[PDB]
RNA sequence: AGAGAAGGUCACGGCGAGACGAGCCGUUUAUCAUUACGAUAGGUGUCAAGUGGAAGUGCAGUGAUGUAUGCAGCUGAGGCAUCCUAACAGACCCACAGACUUGAAC
RNA sequence: CAUUGAGAGGACCUUUCCCUAGUACGAGAGGACCGGGAAGGACGCACCUCUGGUGUACCAGUUAUCGUGCCCACGGUAAACGCUGGGUAGCCAAGUGCGGAGCGGAUAACUGCUGAAAGCAUCUAAGUAGUAAGCCCACCCCAAGAUGAGUGCUCUCCUA
RNA sequence: UUCACAUCGACGGGAAGGUUUGGCACCUCGAUGUCGGCUCUUCGCCACCUGGGGCUGUAGUAUGUUCCAAGGGUUGGGCUG
RNA sequence: GACAACUCUCUCUAAGGAACUCGGCAAAAUAGCCCCGUAACUUCGGGAGAAGGGGUGCCCCCUCGGGGGUCGAAGU
């Protein structure tokens, strides 16, 4: 099965934005994690 | 599906997964702490403890059971030596699991399994 | 679990050694002969010089299965072979003397057959 | 006061003690030759006598079960008995056979000879 | 769906076998109970538009509850409770908030019940398992096997129909089981044994009502 | 603008929920003294259950092998106990008394 | 949090046998309508107590062979079980339960009652009565994105 | 048997359908392709069975024919492209 | 990592046993060795490993194959 047409500039821009939104949740996990390791109180976590 | 299938597959077939787990335990009992992947660690808990509980009784029977799990004799004998001393009062729970920054190459979540 | 093409041992005198079930009757469209159902069989192997010729279409009731019958005692029965007894459309067995065990599950529709039994289960 | 998993196990213990009170049940393993007497809901006069070897024993609760094989008129018959059943009257061990398995399912494939009793 | 009679909620504990004097073995589900089955709220036709009674079931620590809900159960003057549910009656005069239900009062022996529960989730399931599609040939040349088949007609209509049966997620839903029977009630363990199977695995949550019979327990229309 | 409402998401331990999201349950593990509600997973202890009689040492035997110690040994995805390990540390979103008009009430 | 239900769907299926009664009917042979009761089929919804299937979680035998110094005893390999014999939990059916209720509403054909236009007649023009596995509600899941976005209970809106 | 119209209905006529065998060549030629099975639907009614009826040359059982009715059903094999 | 549908490479499957299908296609079954036995037909060479049957592990004892024991559900 192929693409009978070519995908319109704007619609593609939306699909790719969706795929870029995942970076946003990973940025929240990353931020929360740094704020954890930045109090040095976690015994479950370790860094070297 | 799996409902109440509890085993850790580690994304390997039966043979390999066995051999892997045996290996990882002779490693943990040799070095006392190691760095692995979160799944491997969690899976390895059970077998670590099987070995320790094994050594706590000390019978020739048990010693032959452990010998036939761990790969290296020397580590087994040392186990049966140390364990009554070190773990005698501890009822269960012989391992600590401390997670770390994920790996660079694949971003697989890592971990530190400690003999506690 | 007798179904079409199944082969069956004959449990009586009537002069057939083996039946091949082709149908199940009174069960509407069910495909399973279980104990005490009337099946239409044909005769494959026969006992020579007897009223019954091979390649005959006949009726039989199923007295033995390798599947398991459940009574209400929680009691269960499993034979080692499949067997049926050759009958009339009246419920009377064509042959006059029966082999093997049977069950009290057949007592309702067939009197004759439970009568002639060497054993009842 | 009873926690719930407890309830599940407990109801089986209750039913089996209440059943072993009326009618004490023998120690019965695999490979035992056994005689059983059933009270049938019809035919009050005589109680049906089943003999035979025990091919298997499945342990569950009150519904714990016994499988009896015997050759009858040259046709092999296996029969399954709920042990704590009210419709059973007497059960006893006639003799013991020496067997190495937990279930003898291999008796089907063997000769009639081994299934022959009485 | 106006319901005949107040129901109660219970918890499936699993199944066992249960004898009768004559040696009839009946498989029964054992339905346990927990502290609860307390009428929470009552709804008048005037106020709410209809007649119903909300019974809470499973008790609980107060922390785990949310402030809106805790404040719902202090208006009632009842203990903290996990699951609330409603029963729809045609007459509610007999019920006050804080009043308690006993299942020994509502259910006798040999009575008919209706067990509503949530089903075992089997996940995302194929066409076979979900709708009982006959599978296609396993061997001579055939490349299909467990596949869905053709899904519609040709050029006309030229689109698949609505609700045409397809692989999707199966199980995990509210399911009624009509007209069961109650074999025995144990006051000692406060348990109810029921002939037959009820949905979902032990530790489930069940809702039992006196069975609706479309002629005789219900509004005619 | 400071702060973090009720609540949510995340994180963390999980599942009879699950392709992923979602769902549901947990997150210091109570106290009790008369009920229940404060053990999520793993481990450990015990029990159901399975398999079917461990290893070692005895005896019998020329020996293969049998027999005793012993419903043994192993297993225990299931129950019940017990905080021994991990539920640490935490992060993010989020708080114009609810535009405007008209009647009714006071 | 709990729900109302516009709308949408699933399912409302069918066979033998037994009472009625060997009664009506007929010279006999044959043999009922109507209404009750059981067992079946197919289909649907669940389920694992039993009977099982699998169960590369486990347990046992056993061949070849290489390891653990050697006997003993275990380990590996014989693809993704070396080959066999068992199996719990799970999932599953051939196993187990349950379902198809309505002296509810309105009709199609048809049978009807009062009864004119045509002082007679006529089920129809007024008005009304029975009556179908059909139609619609009731049953079972979904469902306020039902933008017509519903109702109900409770909670919260700090500081300067 | 009597009786055209229970059931048939000769000689002829008036129609509907668009499922057979055809006429046409409006259609597509580049890679818009015929008959059977499998799986999976779905709809029509000219109703095979199941629900209700009228007539019978319907005593009864069973038919015949026709009316309303498409909710549900419509087996398994030996044989054929 | 997780352990959905589905496709592929594989193991197993209660009762039945070709009912499948264009067609037993694919699977399953058989199998080594020693011993007994071996048809129509024939160009007398064959057919023929026809078919069909039995035995087989591990120990001791005898003769240089025979007897006795012993495990296993099953011994190439
Ligand atoms: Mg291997
Ligand atoms: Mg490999
Ligand atoms: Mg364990
Ligand atoms: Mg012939
Ligand atoms: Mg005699
Ligand atoms: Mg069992
Ligand atoms: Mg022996
Ligand atoms: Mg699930
Ligand atoms: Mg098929
Ligand atoms: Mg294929
Ligand atoms: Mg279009
Ligand atoms: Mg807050
Ligand atoms: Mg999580
Ligand atoms: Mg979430
Ligand atoms: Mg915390
Ligand atoms: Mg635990
Ligand atoms: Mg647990
Ligand atoms: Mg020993
Ligand atoms: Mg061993
Ligand atoms: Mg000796
Ligand atoms: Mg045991
Ligand atoms: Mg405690
Ligand atoms: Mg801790
Ligand atoms: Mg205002
Ligand atoms: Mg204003
Ligand atoms: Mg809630
Ligand atoms: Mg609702
Ligand atoms: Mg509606
Ligand atoms: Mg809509
Ligand atoms: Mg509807
Ligand atoms: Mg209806
Ligand atoms: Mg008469
Ligand atoms: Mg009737
Ligand atoms: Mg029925
Ligand atoms: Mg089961
Ligand atoms: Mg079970
Ligand atoms: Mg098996
Ligand atoms: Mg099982
Ligand atoms: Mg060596
Ligand atoms: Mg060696
Ligand atoms: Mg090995
Ligand atoms: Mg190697
Ligand atoms: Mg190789
Ligand atoms: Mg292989
Ligand atoms: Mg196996
Ligand atoms: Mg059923
Ligand atoms: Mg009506
Ligand atoms: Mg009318
Ligand atoms: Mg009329
Ligand atoms: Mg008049
Ligand atoms: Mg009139
Ligand atoms: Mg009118
Ligand atoms: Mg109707
Ligand atoms: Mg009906
Ligand atoms: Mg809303
Ligand atoms: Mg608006
Ligand atoms: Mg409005
Ligand atoms: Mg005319
Ligand atoms: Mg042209
Ligand atoms: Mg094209
Ligand atoms: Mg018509
Ligand atoms: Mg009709
Ligand atoms: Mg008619
Ligand atoms: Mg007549
Ligand atoms: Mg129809
Ligand atoms: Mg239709
Ligand atoms: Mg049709
Ligand atoms: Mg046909
Ligand atoms: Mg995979
Ligand atoms: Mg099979
Ligand atoms: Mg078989
Ligand atoms: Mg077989
Ligand atoms: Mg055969
Ligand atoms: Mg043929
Ligand atoms: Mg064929
Ligand atoms: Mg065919
Ligand atoms: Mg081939
Ligand atoms: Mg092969
Ligand atoms: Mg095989
Ligand atoms: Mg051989
Ligand atoms: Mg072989
Ligand atoms: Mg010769
Ligand atoms: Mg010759
Ligand atoms: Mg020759
Ligand atoms: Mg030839
Ligand atoms: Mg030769
Ligand atoms: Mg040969
Ligand atoms: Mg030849
Ligand atoms: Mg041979
Ligand atoms: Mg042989
Ligand atoms: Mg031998
Ligand atoms: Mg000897
Ligand atoms: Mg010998
Ligand atoms: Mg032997
Ligand atoms: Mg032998």
């Amino acid at each position: 099965a192929v693409p009978k047409k070519r995908t319109s500039i704007y619609k593609k821009r939306i699909r790719k934005n969706i795929w870029k939104k995942k970076g946003y949740w990973a940025a929240l996990k990353a931020f929360s994690l740094a704020k954890s390791l930045s109090t040095g109180n976690s015994k479950s976590f370790f860094v070297r | 599906m799996k409902h109440g299938r509890k085993i850790h597959r580690l994304s390997r077939p039966a043979d390999q997964r066995r051999a892997l787990l045996r290996g990882l335990t002779t490693q943990l009992l040799k070095h006392g702490r190691i760095k692995t992947t979160r799944a491997k660690a969690s899976a390895m808990r059970k077998y670590v403890d099987k070995m320790i509980t094994l050594a706590k009784e000390g019978s020739l029977h048990k010693r032959r059971q452990a010998l036939g799990f761990i790969y290296e004799k020397q580590i087994v004998h040392a186990l049966f030596a140390e364990v009554p001393e070190r773990y005698g009062d501890r009822n269960g729970g012989y391992t600590r699991i401390i997670r770390t920054l994920p790996r660079r190459g694949d971003n697989a979540p890592m971990a530190y399994i400690e003999l506690v | 679990m007798i179904q079409p093409q199944t082969h069956l041992n004959v449990a009586d005198n009537s002069g057939a050694r083996e039946l091949m079930c082709i149908r199940i009757i009174g069960a509407s469209n069910r495909r399973y002969a279980r104990i005490g159902d009337v099946i239409v069989a044909v005769i494959k192997e026969a006992i020579p010089n007897t009223p019954l010729e091979r390649s005959e279409v006949i009726r039989a009731v199923v007295v033995r299965t390798c599947k398991e019958l459940k009574r209400d005692n929680g009691m269960i029965i499993r034979y080692d072979d499949n067997a049926a007894v050759i009958i009339d459309q009246e419920g009377n067995p064509k042959g006059t003397r029966i082999f093997g065990a049977i069950a009290r599950e057949l007592r309702q529709k067939f009197a004759k057959i439970v009568s002639l039994a060497p054993e009842v289960l | 006061r009873v926690k719930l998993g407890d309830i599940m196990g407990i109801l089986n213990k209750k039913a089996v003690h209440a059943a072993e009170e009326l009618r004490p049940v023998p120690g019965i393993r695999t490979g035992d030759i056994v005689q059983i007497r059933l009270e049938v809901p019809e035919n009050k006069r005589r109680l049906s006598v089943y003999k035979g070897i025990v091919i298997s024993r499945q342990n569950a609760g009150i519904h714990t079960t016994i499988r009896i094989r015997r050759i009858i008129a040259g046709v092999g018959v296996e029969i399954v008995f709920p042990l704590y059943s009210p419709n059973i009257k007497e059960i006893k061990v006639v003799s013991h056979r020496k067997v190495r398995k937990a279930r003898l399912y291999y008796l089907r494939d063997k000769l009639p000879r081994l299934s022959t009793f009485k | 769906s106006v319901d005949a009679g107040i129901g109660v909620m219970g918890t499936k504990l699993g199944m066992m076998s249960f004898f009768e004097e004559d040696g009839t073995v009946v498989p029964v589900t054992v339905i346990g109970f927990k502290e609860g089955n307390i009428v929470t709220q009552v709804k008048t036709e005037s106020t709410d538009g209809y007649n119903a009674v909300q019974v809470g079931y499973e008790r609980l620590r107060d922390r785990k509850l949310t402030m809106p809900e805790r404040g719902h159960l202090n208006k009632a003057g009842v203990i903290p409770m996990r699951h609330l549910q409603e029963f729809r009656l045609v007459s509610v005069d007999d019920f006050t908030p804080s009043q308690k239900l006993l299942f020994e009062e509502l259910f006798k022996e040999g009575d008919m019940v209706d067990i509503s529960g949530t089903t075992i989730g089997k996940g995302f399931q194929g066409g076979i398992k979900r709708h009982n599609f006959k599978r296609g040939l396993m061997t001579h040349g055939s490349k299909s096997h467990r596949a869905l088949g053709s899904i519609g007609a040709g050029t006309t209509p030229g689109h698949v129909y609505k609700g045409k049966k397809m692989p999707g997620r199966m199980g995990g839903t509210k399911t009624k089981i009509r007209k069961l029977k109650i074999m025995k009630i144990d006051t000692d363990l406060r348990v109810v044994m029921i002939k037959g199977a009820v949905p979902g695995k032990p530790g489930n949550l069940l809702r039992l009502a006196p069975a609706k019979i479309v002629g005789k327990n219900i509004p005619k229309n």
